[PDB]
C-alpha cells in the first residue's frame, strides 16, 4: 500500500491506492482502503487487511453509539484516541497503520495511527511500503496554504508516485475529500491510469471442448 | 507402525489392526486389540501417540454407550463418525490434543448398508470404501485400488485383506506382529480368531 | 507442517451474463498421499453458495458452523439469506479468530433475488473481504488460475460459455499442481435454476 | 551473516515453432519492493543462432551468459569454426552449471534456436545443469501463472473435440510466428496483472533460419 | 563475511540531453554516530569519468586505490594514454563489477554500492549500478539506499524513460538532484547536510562541484505542532 | 532523541530535538516530545514513541482526577506517577521520561525516570539516545540559579552538539519554559542552531 | 523430489519403467522429463533424486564405460560399471550428492542384472527395485503379481500398471510412463504413455478404480 | 538393525549376520550377505553406515589378498584384527570416519584354535568367546552369558545361536529378515544354505 | 580507553588514559597506551590490548626497516602501514588506533584508524569508549594553531569528562608532545584533573 493525507484551507483531504497482495501476487486490483468512520470522518489504511478494516469499523459502531449518547457529531480525536488505546492494548500484534482524517465542530484535523499505537500529527502524513515515494513528493511540493484544489492534486500525485515506483503499491488513485461546512465527497476511482490494453486474441472455446462425466440439477428451493 | 486398515464391501465392514506394542527397543505385547465396540453395530478401530489412543477411546465409548441408554436408541455409523470428528476437531485447538487416528466401521440398520468412516486426529473425516491410516495405505492402497470391487462378499474381502497382510509383512521395516481382524454386519460385531 | 497446504484443492469464482459461476476440485489428501477424490469443497445455504479451500477438518467445521448460523437467521428473519450479507457473517466469524484462525480460503457466490445482481467474494483466513466483479481464486493453486482467468476471463458470458472458461481455468491450474485435481465439479447458478456438473479430468 | 545471493525477480519464456523459435523476458530488475530498472534486457543473442536467458539472480545470470559467449568464441578457435549446434551449446551448459554444483549459480536458464534439421528448439535448465528440450517453457517469478495457460493454448491441455463425448483429443499442430508472439504478449500482460514483480516491458527474441530478430513492447509500470 | 563500520548513504544520479549528473554527501557515520564529516565519496577517474560510492569507507579507500593505480597502469606504454587509448566509464565499470562479483564468490565482498557516471568517446552517456553482490544494470536515473526509495521517484517525474533525456537540460537535471539531495536530508537519518556534486557534459567536460549545502528548507510549519493529537498547548 | 530539562532562577525549562525514527527512516520530523500533563507540569519523552504516549495520556488522567479531588499536584507527585507506571510494567516498556514542573513553593523541579523505572531529582538532566555525546559538554557549561536567556542558550548549544553527532537526533530545538509568568513555548530552526 | 521409478529381472531380460513429473515444492515444473538415462546402447540409469547429479554421472559413466570397451576390446560387464559410479559417489560422500538409481543391463557371463546405486554408497545387486516418493505403491503391485516366467508383453504392461499405480496415489508422480526393455543385444524403448489416457483405458478394460468415477 | 552376531566354540567361530537392507520405510533386498572373505581361514561381517561398510570391508580384503600374493603366507586372525583395527583408529580423527563395526572370525592354523575379534568404529578391539554389535548384544548377551561353555561342538552352536535369533525375532521392534549363517574351521569358510 | 590526539601550532600532542579493564576489573590501572613506533611518530591504542600491541610491534619493525634503507618516514607513511594491517585483518581485530607524528616540512599531523582499517586525516581525533562523551566537548572548545599551553588544558578538561562519565576510563592521564624540540612525556594525577 501507498496512502496519504494534506491538509488545506478549509479541510483535510486523504488518498490511497488500490492495490491489494498476497505475497508477491495482485488478490484484488481495485480494493477500497478508504473507510468510513463517521460522515465526516474517514481513514485510510495500509499494512493487514483484516485488521485495518476490522479496527476501523469497530471504533466506527463505538464512534456512532457515542454520538447519538452525546447528542453531538463526533470528534477526530475521539476516533484517534479509541483507535490508539485498543492498538496498544494488542501491543502491535492488530497490523493497522492508519491515516485518521475528518472536520467537526472543533475544525478539521489529519493524524496518523501506527500498529503499536503512537499518534501523530501534521499538514501532509504517508504511510504504507510507497510511503517514502509518496513522501518524496510531499516534502518536494508541500506548501503552507494549498487550495481544495491544489491539495487534491498533491496528495493524487503522491499516490502516483507509489503506483509507479513501490512494488506493493498500483493500479488507481481513490480520494476523499472532507471540507468544513460541507457534506465529504468520496472520489471513488479519482483517477484510473492502470487500464488493461486490450487483448491480442479471444480465448472463447467452443462450446463441448469441456470433457463432461455427470450433469444434474441442484434444489436450491424448499 | 500401528496398523489399522479397513474395507467395506457388499454387506460387512472388515477392520484389520496390528497386535504389536513397541516401546523403545522392546516389543512389550505382541497380542494387543487396538479397538473398541461403541454400539452392537458400530467398531472403532485407533493407532497414535501412546496413553491418548485408549484414553480418547474409552470416553467415546462411554459417550455412546450413555446416548443409548438415554434414548434406547442406536445411533448410525454416520452419527457416530460426526460425534467422533467433533471431539477431534475441538482436541486439535486445547491445550494438549489427542494424536490419535482412528477408523469407524458400523452397519447401519435403518438402510441396510455398511459404512467405513476415516477420521484423523484433526477431525478430517471421509467415507470410503477402503481405508488406512499412518504409512498402512502407503503399501495396500495400490492392491486394493486394483482388486477392490464393490459388490466383493466377506470371504473375498477377508482374502484381499491377507494380501495386504503379506504386502506390509514383506515390505514394511518393522515387525508388527500380525493382526487381530473383525468384521460388522447386520447381525453385529465378531472377531476371526485365526488369521 | 504448512496448514493451507496438508489436504490440497482449489476453489474458482466467476460472473457471467445474469448468471454465476463457482468450481471446485474433489481431492483430498494427507501431503503427498491422496485419500479422496469425492471431497466436495462447495455447499451451499439456500441459493447462497460457498467454496472453502484450505485445511479440510476447518472446511468441514465451517460449513457446519454457516448451516448452523444460516438455518437460525431464515427462522428469525423469516426468509433465505442474501450473499452479500452472508459475506459479511463469513468475514466476520472469521475475524471472531483472528488470533487462533481457520485455516481456509472460502470463496461466496450467488446472485442477489430481490435485485438479480451476480455476486461473488474471496476472504483471506482472517476474514478480509475480497468483491470482485470478474473473479475470485483460492487453493494450492491460485497462483496458476490467477494466470488462466486473467487470459482467458472475459465479461457478461453466457451461461453455456462461462461454464467452458471457468472449466477450462480450473482443469489447467489443477494439472499444473501436485495437491490438486483428482476430479472437479462446476455449479452454473441463474436467477432461478443451478446445474452442477462433474468435469472429466487426468487422475494423477 | 554475508549472503552471496539475491532475487532480481523478472520473468521468461521460450516457445518452439515448426521452422522458428521464440525467447521472451520482460525488461524490468527488481529488489525487494523496488525497481532498479524498467529497461534492463535479460535475452541475449550468443551466436551461432542461439539465444539465451539466465533468469533469477542477475549477477549469477550475467556471469553464466558471459561464460556461454566466451565457450562459442572457444568453440570456433578449436574447432574450424565450425557452428555450435543447439544440442552441442546445451550440453556445454549443463557443464559450466553443474561445475559450480556446490555453490550454485542461482539462475534458471533457458536457450532457443534451430536444431540440425532447421526445427525450432528449446532448452530449459535448472540451476544445477539438469537440462531438458522442450516446446514450451517459462521460468522465473510468474511461471506459475504463465505455464498452464500455455499447456492449454500451445499444446491444447484438456481440450477435447466438440461433441465427442471427451473421447477425441483436440488434434497437435504447430503454430504460427504471429499466432506465438499473441501468446507470449497476452502471457505477459496476463502476468503483470498479477504479479508485482513482472512488468514495464517486453523484448521477444525471434529465432529463423534468416537469423535473429527482435520485437519490444511496453508493460504497465505499476 | 563481513560487517561495515565507517558507512556512507545514498549516491544519486541521472542522465540529461549531453551527459550524467552524479551527487552524494559527505558523511562517514560510525552506526548511529555522525563521525566523520569531511569524506569525500565521488572519485573522478580522467576527465570523464566519476564514481560515486556508498557502503563502508574502508572498502571505499581501497577501490579508490585500485582506479588511481589503474590510471597509471593503462599509462604504461602507452602514447595515446591522454587521447585514443584513455580509460573509458565503461572500461572502469566492467573491471569493477569483474572485481565486485570475483569477491561475493570468494565470501569476502567488498561492502558497497557502486555508481559509475561518465561520458564515452562518442559522446554517449554512461551510467551503470554495481554493488557487493556483483549485482549490474542501468537506467536514466539510479540511485543507492535510501536514495533508490526517495530520490528516484523524483528524479523519474522529470526522465521517466529514454526518450526524455533529449528533453532534459542539464539546468533542469541539476535542479532535481539538487532537490532529492535535500528530501534525503529530510528523511534520512544517516544523511548530513554537506554534499558534493558532479557533472560530465560532453561539451564542458567534468565540473566538480564541492562543499554544497542543502538549502531553501521548510521547517516553520513546525511552530504550530502541538501534542500529539488531544494537546492544544 | 535527544532530550532535557534544566532548571533554572525563575523556574525550569524543558528541550528537546523533533526527530522520529523508523530504523534509519525519519517518520516524523517535526515532532513535539515536549507533552503536558499539568498546567505547569510537563514531560520530555525518550525511547518508544507508543510507549511514552500511552504513559503520558495515563498521567495525564490520573493528575486531572487528583486535581479535582486534592487540588494542583506537586511535580513530586507527577514524578512519582510516572514511575509507578515505568517500575511495575518495567518488562513491557521502552520509556526514558524526563519529568518538570512549576511550583511557587518549590520553583523548578527536574526528576529524570530511565529504563528501569528509578528517580532521580536533579538540578538538570539529560536523556536520549544524543545526550550520550553532551554528557561532558552539559557538566562543564551547567551553572545552578542561571536566568532564562542563560538557561535558553545553554540547551540550545547542547541539543545542537546533540543533534550534529548523533543521526537519531535532528529536525528542529523545541523548548517549554515554565514560571511563575506562565508557559512559554519556544522554536529554533537548523539554519541557527547549525551553525553554532 | 518426487518420482517413481522400477526395475525388474525376467525370464526375457529386463523391464524399465519410470513416470514423468518433476515437482518444485507443489508447483508441477515439467510432465515431460527423462527419468531413463540412455547410457549407452546396453545400458540403461534411472533418475530419482537430484536430476542434475543423475544426468550428469550417468552420462559421465557412458563415457567411461566407452573407454572401458576401447581398452580391453569387450563389453563392459553391469557389475563394472555401477562399480564406477558409485566409488565416484562414494568419494563426494557428504558434500550433498542427491542419487537413487538403478543401472540396468544384460550381458553373457552376468545375464540380466540390476544395480541399485545410491548417493550415500549403497551398491546393491537385486531381481526388483523401486525408487522415488512412489515406490511403496508401485513395490505392492509388483510383489503380488511378479513372476520369474513371465512373458515380454505381460512384463511390460506389470512396469507400466504398477507405475500407474503410483502415479493415482501419489501427488508427485504422474505425468506420463515411459517404458524400456533390455535385451542382451541392447535395450529397446516402448515408448511414452499419457497417465491421463492410460488411466481410464485401465479403468476400463481391466474394471480396477472403482473408487474413481469415470 | 543389522544384526551381527559371533560365536567361538571349540573348533571354530560361527558368525550370523541379518538379510535385511532397509532405506526409509521400504525394505530393498531380504538376502543380503554382511561379510567379506578376507583370506581361506578368515571372515569379516559387519555392520554401520551405509556404503561405508562395504567400501570398508572391500577395501580390507584386497589389502589382506595383496598380503597374501607377496608373501605367500596367510596372516594370522590376529595379525589380521590388528590391521583392522588400525585402519579404524586412523579413520576415527579423519576428515570423514569409517562408520562401521566389524567381528572377524577366524582359524589359526599355527595354533590350530579358533579366534573371534570384536571390533567398533572406533578401533576398539576385544577377543571373545561370543561377541554382537548394535543393539543385538542387549537381547542374546544373558543367553550366551548363561548356555554357552567353552567346550561346545559346532552343532551345540548352532543350536545356542538359533536360541539367541528367536529371542531378536520375538522381541526386537524390526524385521530383520532372518540371518545368514557362517563357520570358520581347519577346513575354511563355508556357508549353512538353511536356517 | 579514552585517547585523544591533537595537532597545535608547534607540533601534536597525545593524550590517553591509564585503564585496562577485564569486564569490570581494572587489570592495570596505570597503562602506557601511548607508544612509539619512530623518534617522532607516536600512537594511540584502543581496543583489544594483544591485537594493538601485536599491532605496535609490526608497525615498529616496519619504520626500522624502512629507515635503514629510505631515511625517516612519513606520518602519512606511519598510518599506510598501520592501516593496511588493520584492514588486511579486520576480521581477526579489535584495534582504534590514532597516529601521531611530527615532521619538518609537514609539522604536526593526525590520523585516525578506525574498526573497518579507514583513514583519517585530521586536525585532532578522539577515540575509545569514552570518546563518546566528549564529542560535543571537543568540537565546541577545538581551536587551529593552539599554544602548547592550551593544547595541554584542553586534552586534560576533555580526558578528565571522558574518565567521569566512562566506568571503563580512569587512572592517570598520560601526554605525550611532539615537537621539533624533541619528546616530552607528561603525566597528570586524579587528585588534580577530577576536580577541574
Ligand atoms: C499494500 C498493498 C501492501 O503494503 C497495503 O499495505 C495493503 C493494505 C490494504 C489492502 C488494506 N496490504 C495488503 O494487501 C496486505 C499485505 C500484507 C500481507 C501479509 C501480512 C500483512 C500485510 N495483504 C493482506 O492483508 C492480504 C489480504 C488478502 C489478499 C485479502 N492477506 C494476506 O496476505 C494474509 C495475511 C493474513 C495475516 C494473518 C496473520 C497476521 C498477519 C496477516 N495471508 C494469506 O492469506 C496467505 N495465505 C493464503 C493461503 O492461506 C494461508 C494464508
Ligand atoms: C530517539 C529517536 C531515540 O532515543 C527518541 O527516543 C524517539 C522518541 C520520541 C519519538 C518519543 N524515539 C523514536 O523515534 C523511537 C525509536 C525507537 C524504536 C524502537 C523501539 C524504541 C524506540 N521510534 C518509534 O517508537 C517508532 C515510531 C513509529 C515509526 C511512528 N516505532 C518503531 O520504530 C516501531 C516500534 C516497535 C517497537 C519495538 C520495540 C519496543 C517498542 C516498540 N518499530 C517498527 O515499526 C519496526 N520496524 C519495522 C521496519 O524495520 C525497522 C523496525
Ligand atoms: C578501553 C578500556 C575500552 O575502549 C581501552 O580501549 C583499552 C585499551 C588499552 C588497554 C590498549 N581496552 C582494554 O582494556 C580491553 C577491553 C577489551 C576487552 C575485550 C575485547 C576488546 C577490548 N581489554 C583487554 O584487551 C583485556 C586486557 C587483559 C585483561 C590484560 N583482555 C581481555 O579482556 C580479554 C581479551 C579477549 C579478547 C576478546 C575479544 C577480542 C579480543 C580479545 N578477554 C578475556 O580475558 C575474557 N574475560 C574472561 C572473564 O570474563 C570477562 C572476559
Ligand atoms: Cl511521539
Ligand atoms: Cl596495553
Ligand atoms: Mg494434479
Ligand atoms: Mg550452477
Ligand atoms: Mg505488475
Ligand atoms: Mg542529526
Ligand atoms: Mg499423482
Ligand atoms: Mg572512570
Amino acid at each position: 500500500t501507498t496512502i496519504v493525507g494534506v491538509k488545506f484551507n478549509n479541510g483535510v483531504v486523504i488518498a490511497a491506492d488500490t492495490r491489494s497482495t498476497q505475497g508477491p501476487i495482485v488478490a484484488d486490483k481495485n480494493c477500497a482502503k478508504l473507510h468510513r468512520i463517521s460522515p465526516k470522518i474517514w481513514c485510510a489504511g495500509a499494512g493487514t487487511a483484516a485488521d485495518t478494516e476490522a479496527v476501523t469499523q469497530l471504533i466506527g459502531s463505538n464512534i456512532e453509539l457515542h454520538s447519538l449518547y452525546t447528542s453531538r457529531e463526533p470528534r477526530v480525536v475521539s476516533a484517534l484516541q479509541m483507535l490508539k488505546q485498543h492498538l496498544f492494548k494488542y501491543q502491535g500484534h492488530i497490523g493497522a497503520y492508519l491515516i485518521v482524517a475528518g472536520v467537526d465542530p472543533t475544525g478539521s484535523h489529519l493524524f496518523s495511527i501506527h500498529a503499536h499505537g503512537s499518534t501523530d500529527v501534521g499538514y501532509y502524513l504517508s504511510l504504507g511500503s510507497g510511503s517514502l515515494a509518496a513522501m518524496a513528493v510531499l516534502e518536494s511540493h508541500w506548501k503552507q496554504d494549498l487550495t481544495k484544489e491544489e491539495a487534491i492534486k498533491l496528495a493524487s500525485d503522491a499516490i502516483q508516485a507509489g503506483i509507479w515506483n513501490d512494488l506493493g503499491s498500483g493500479s488507481n488513485v481513490d480520494v476523499c475529500v472532507m471540507e468544513i461546512g460541507k457534506d465529504a465527497e468520496y472520489l471513488r476511482n479519482y483517477l484510473t491510469p492502470n487500464v488493461r490494453e486490450e487483448k491480442q486474441k479471444s480465448y472463447k472455446f467452443p462450446r463441448g471442448t469441456t470433457a463432461v462425466l455427470k450433469e444434474s440439477i441442484v434444489n436450491i428451493c424448499d | 507402525m500401528d496398523i489399522i486398515l479397513g474395507i467395506r464391501v457388499q454387506d460387512s465392514v472388515i477392520l484389520a489392526s496390528s497386535k504389536a506394542v513397541t516401546r523403545g527397543i522392546s516389543v512389550l505385547k505382541d497380542s494387543d486389540d487396538k479397538t473398541r465396540q461403541l454400539s452392537p453395530h458400530t467398531l472403532m478401530s485407533f493407532a497414535g501417540e501412546a496413553g491418548d489412543t485408549v484414553q480418547f477411546a474409552e470416553y467415546i465409548q462411554a459417550n455412546i454407550q450413555l446416548y443409548s441408554i438415554r434414548e434406547d436408541y442406536e445411533l448410525s455409523p454416520q452419527a457416530v463418525s460426526s460425534f467422533v470428528r467433533q471431539e477431534l476437531a475441538k482436541s486439535i485447538r486445547s491445550r494438549r490434543p489427542y494424536q490419535v487416528n482412528v477408523l469407524i466401521g458400523g452397519y447401519d440398520k435403518k438402510k441396510n448398508k455398511p459404512e467405513l468412516y476415516q477420521i484423523d486426529y484433526l477431525g478430517t473425516k471421509v467415507e470410503l470404501p477402503y481405508g488406512a491410516h499412518g504409512y498402512s495405505g502407503f503399501y495396500t492402497f495400490s492392491l486394493l485400488d486394483h482388486h477392490y470391487r464393490p459388490d466383493m462378499t466377506t470371504e473375498e474381502g477377508l482374502d484381499l485383506l491377507k494380501l495386504c497382510v503379506q504386502e506390509l509383512e514383506k515390505r514394511m521395516p518393522m515387525d508388527f506382529k500380525g493382526v487381530i481382524v473383525k468384521i460388522v454386519d447386520k447381525d453385529g460385531i465378531r472377531q476371526v480368531d485365526d488369521f | 507442517s504448512d496448514p493451507s497446504s496438508i489436504n490440497g484443492g482449489i476453489v474458482v469464482a466467476m460472473t457471467g451474463k445474469d448468471c454465476v459461476a463457482i468450481a471446485c476440485d474433489l481431492r483430498l489428501g494427507s501431503q503427498s498421499l491422496g485419500v479422496s477424490n469425492k471431497f466436495e469443497k462447495i455447499f451451499h445455504y439456500g441459493h447462497v453458495f460457498l467454496g472453502i479451500t484450505g485445511l479440510a477438518t476447518d472446511v468441514t467445521t465451517l460449513n457446519e458452523m454457516f448451516r448452523y448460523k444460516t438455518n437460525l437467521y431464515k427462522l428469525k428473519e423469516e426468509r433465505a439469506i442474501e450473499p452479500e450479507t452472508f459475506t459479511q457473517l463469513v468475514s466476520s466469524s472469521l475475524y471472531e479468530r483472528r488470533f487462533g484462525p481457520y485455516f481456509v480460503g472460502p470463496v461466496v457466490a450467488g446472485i442477489n433475488s430481490k435485485s438479480g445482481k451476480p455476486f461473488i467474494a474471496g476472504f483471506d483466513l482472517i476474514g478480509c473481504i475480497d468483491e470482485a466483479k470478474d473473479f475470485i481464486v483460492s487453493g494450492t493453486a491460485s497462483d496458476q488460475l490467477f494466470g488462466m482467468c486473467e487470459s482467458l476471463y472475459e465479461p457478461n458470458l453466457e451461461p453455456e460459455d462461462l461454464f467452458e472458461t471457468i472449466s477450462q481455468a480450473l482443469l489447467n491450474a489443477a494439472d499444473r499442481d501436485a495437491l490438486s485435481g483428482w476430479g472437479a465439479v462446476v455449479y452454473i447458478i441463474k436467477k432461478d435454476e443451478v446445474v452442477k456438473r462433474y468435469l472429466k479430468m487426468r487422475q494423477d | 551473516q554475508f549472503n552471496p545471493y539475491g532475487d532480481n525477480g523478472g520473468t521468461i519464456l521460450g516457445i518452439a515453432g515448426e521452422d522458428f523459435a521464440v525467447l521472451a523476458g520482460d525488461t524490468r530488475n527488481i529488489t525487494d519492493y523496488s525497481i532498479n530498472s524498467r529497461y534492463e534486457p535479460k535475452v541475449f543473442d550468443c551466436g551461432d543462432n542461439i539465444v539465451m536467458s539466465a533468469n533469477g539472480f542477475a549477477a549469477d545470470g550475467d556471469a553464466l551468459v558471459k561464460r556461454f559467449k566466451n565457450s562459442v568464441k572457444w568453440y570456433h578457435f578449436d574447432h574450424n569454426d565450425k557452428k555450435l549446434s543447439i544440442n552441442s551449446a546445451a550440453r556445454n551448459i549443463q557443464h559450466l552449471l553443474y561445475g559450480k554444483r556446490f555453490f550454485p549459480y542461482y539462475v534458471h536458464t533457458i536457450i532457443a534456436g534451430l536444431d540440425e534439421d532447421g526445427k525450432g528448439a528449446v532448452y530449459s535448465f535448472d540451476p544445477v545443469g539438469s537440462y531438458e528440450r522442450e516446446q514450451c517453457r517459462a521460468g522465473g517469478a510468474a511461471a506459475s501463472l504463465i505455464m498452464p495457460f500455455l499447456d492449454n493454448q500451445v499444446n491444447f491441455k484438456n481440450q477435447y473435440e466438440p461433441g465427442t463425448n471427451g473421447k477425441v483429443k483436440k488434434p497437435l499442430k504447430y503454430l504460427s510466428v504471429e499466432e506465438v508472439i499473441k501468446l507470449v504478449r497476452d502471457s505477459f500482460t496476463s502476468a503483470t496483472e498479477r504479479h508485482i514483480q513482472v512488468g514495464d516491458g517486453l523484448e521477444i527474441l525471434i529465432v529463423t533460419k534468416d537469423g535473429v530478430r527482435k520485437e519490444f513492447y511496453e508493460l504497465k509500470r505499476d | 563475511t563481513q560487517q561495515p563500520i565507517v558507512t556512507g548513504t545514498s549516491v544519486i544520479s541521472m542522465k540529461y540531453d549531453n551527459g550524467v549528473i552524479i551527487a552524494a554527501d559527505n558523511l562517514g557515520s560510525y552506526g548511529s554516530l555522525l563521525r566523520f564529516n569531511g569524506v569525500e565519496r565521488l572519485i573522478p577517474v580522467g576527465d570523464n569519468t566519476v564514481v560515486g560510492i556508498s557502503g563502508d569507507i574502508s572498502d571505499m579507500q581501497h577501490i579508490e586505490r585500485l582506479l588511481k593505480d589503474l590510471v597509471t597502469e593503462n599509462a604504461y606504454d602507452n602514447p595515446l594514454a591522454d587521447a585514443e587509448e584513455a580509460l573509458e566509464p565503461s572500461y572502469i565499470f566492467e573491471y569493477l563489477a569483474t572485481v565486485m562479483y570475483q569477491r561475493r564468490s570468494k565470501m569476502n565482498p567488498l561492502w558497497n554500492a557502486i555508481i559509475v557516471a561518465g561520458v564515452q568517446s562518442n559522446g554517449d552517456q554512461f551510467l551503470r549500478y554495481v554493488n557487493l553482490l556483483g549485482v549490474t544494470y542501468s537506467s536514466p536515473t539510479l540511485a543507492t539506499g535510501f536514495g533508490a526509495h526517495m530520490a528516484n521517484p523524483l528524479l523519474r517525474k522529470v526522465v521517466d524513460r529514454e526518450s526524455d533525456i533529449p528533453k532534459t537540460t542539464v539546468q533542469v537535471a541539476e535542479e532535481a538532484i539538487v532537490n532529492a539531495m535535500r528530501v534525503l536530508y529530510y528523511r534520512d537519518a544517516r544523511s548530513s547536510r554537506n554534499f558534493s556534486l558532479a557533472i560530465i557534459d560532453k561539451n564542458t567536460g567534468l565540473t566538480f562541484k564541492k562543499n554544497l549545502q542543502v538549502e531553501n528548507m521548510k521547517w516553520d510549519f513546525a511552530k504550530d505542532i502541538k501534542g500529539y493529537g488531544t494537546q492544544k498547548i | 532523541t535527544s532530550i532535557m530539562a534544566v532548571t533554572f532562577k525563575d523556574g525550569v525549562i524543558l528541550g528537546a530535538d523533533s526527530r522520529t525514527t523508523t530504523g534509519a527512516y525519519i517518520a516524523n520530523r517535526v515532532t513535539d516530545k515536549l507533552t503536558r500533563v499539568h498546567d505547569k507540569i510537563w514531560c520530555c519523552r525518550s525511547g518508544s514513541a507508543a510507549d511514552t504516549q500511552a504513559i503520558a495520556d495515563i498521567v495525564q488522567y490520573h493528575l486531572e482526577l487528583y486535581t479535582s479531588q486534592y487540588g494542583t499536584p506537586s511535580t513530586e507527585t507527577a514524578a512519582s506517577v510516572f514511575k509507578e507506571l515505568c517500575y511495575e510494567n518495567k518488562d513491557n516498556l521502552t520509556a526514558g521520561i524526563i519529568v518538570a514542573g512549576y511550583d511557587d513553593k518549590n520553583k523548578g523541579e527536574v526528576y529524570t525516570i530511565p529504563l528501569g523505572g528509578s528517580v532521580h531529582k536533579l538540578p538538570y538532566a539529560i536523556a536520549g539516545s544524543g545526550s550520550t555525546f553532551i554528557y561532558g559538554y552539559c557538566d562543564k557549561n551547567f551553572r545552578e540559579n542561571m536566568s532564562k536567556e542563560e538557561t535558553v542558550d545553554f540547551i540550545k548549544h547542547s541539543l545542537s552538539q546533540a543533534i550534529k553527532w548523533d543521526g537519531s537526533s535532528g529536525g528542529v530545538i523545541r523548548m517549554v519554559v515554565l514560571t511563575a509568568a506562565g508557559v512559554e513555548r519556544l522554536i529554533f530552526y537548523p539554519d541557527e542552531y547549525e551553525q553554532l | 523430489a518426487g518420482a517413481t521409478t522400477l526395475a525388474f529381472r525376467f525370464q526375457g531380460g529386463i523391464i524399465v519403467a519410470v513416470d514423468s513429473r518433476a515437482t518444485a515444492g507443489n508447483w508441477v515444473a515439467s510432465q515431460t522429463v527423462k527419468k531413463v538415462i540412455e547410457i549407452n546402447p546396453f545400458l540403461l540409469g534411472t533418475m530419482a533424486g537430484g536430476a542434475a547429479d543423475c544426468q550428469f554421472w550417468e552420462t559421465w559413466l557412458g563415457s567411461q564405460c566407452r573407454l572401458h570397451e576401447l581398452r580391453e576390446k569387450e563389453r563392459i560387464s553391469v557389475a563394472a560399471a555401477s562399480r564406477i559410479l558409485s566409488n565416484l559417489v562414494y568419494q563426494y560422500k557428504g558434500a550433498g550428492l542427491s542419487m537413487g538409481t538403478m543401472i540396468c543391463g544384460y550381458t553373457r557371463k552376468e545375464g540380466p542384472t540390476i544395480y541399485y546405486v545410491d548417493s550415500d554408497g549403497t551398491r546393491l545387486k537385486g531381481d526388483i527395485f523401486c525408487v522415488g516418493s512412489g515406490q511403496t505403491f508401485a513395490y505392492g503391485v509388483l510383489d503380488s503379481n511378479y513372476k520369474w516366467d513371465l512373458s515380454v508383453e505381460d512384463a511390460l504392461y506389470l512396469g507400466k500398471r504398477s507405475i500407474l499405480a503410483a502415479a493415482h496415489r501419489d501427488a508427485y508422480s504422474g505425468g506420463s510412463v515411459n517404458l524400456y526393455h533390455v535385451t542382451e543385444d541392447g535395450w529397446i524403448y516402448h515408448g511414452n504413455h499419457d497417465v491421463g489416457e492410460l488411466f481410464w483405458k485401465v479403468k476400463e478394460e481391466e474394471g480396477s478404480f472403482n473408487n474413481v468415477i469415470g
